[PDB]
């Protein structure tokens, strides 16, 4: 039921026709520059955000470096180059330098989780947590415990070609 | 590295 929101998408991203998938293109599309659009960081949000309750979705991930995904607070900064950090309201996993990371700050946390293909995200706004699990055995990857203070959106980022993220039906 | 600067 989640779909990517094209009005938020950085113009270099290419969204799938069914709005489930995202990869990085080779040029910027000519798109209107709405306040909601990430104009520099290679990000896109889902069209649905959450202010309460518990929510699950699953994300199919490419094998090559370049992606990061999780959740963002609605007030995440959209304009100019911004850090990809929890302080900026991004709580995410990332594949970079051949390693899986939970994107903590100032140092990321390397995950010795083995190869990932699909990840379940469990967002719990009632207790204040977002957790990630590898779907094959639901092994726990990481949990951020956060007193979320605003609406929270699923977040996706792809900053190199050769990889992808896809919301799974 | 630098290649994730725009993440």
């Amino acid at each position: 039921e989640l779909t990517l929101d094209p009005d938020t998408a950085n113009p270099r991203l290419i969204l799938s026709l069914d709005l489930k998938g995202v990869r990085l293109g080779e040029r910027a599309q000519d798109l209107p520059n709405h306040p909601c659009r990430f104009d520099t960081n290679t990000r896109v949000l889902a069209s649905c955000g959450f202010s309460s309750g518990r929510h699950h979705w699953e994300v199919e991930v490419g094998s090559k470096d370049g992606w990061a995904f999780g959740v963002a607070r609605e007030s995440v900064r959209r304009k100019g180059l911004t850090p990809f950090t929890p302080e900026e309201g991004v709580w995410a996993l990332q594949l970079n330098g051949g390693q899986y990371w939970a994107v903590t700050s100032p140092e990321r946390s390397p995950l010795s989780c083995g190869h990932l293909s699909r990840v379940r995200v469990a967002l719990d706004l009632e207790v204040g947590a977002v957790s990630f699990y590898a779907v094959e055995d639901m092994r726990h990857l990481y949990t951020f415990r956060v007193n979320f203070q605003e609406r929270v959106f699923p977040l996706f980022s792809v900053c190199s070609t050769g990889t992808y993220l896809r919301i799974w039906p | 590295t630098l290649e994730a600067l725009f993440q």
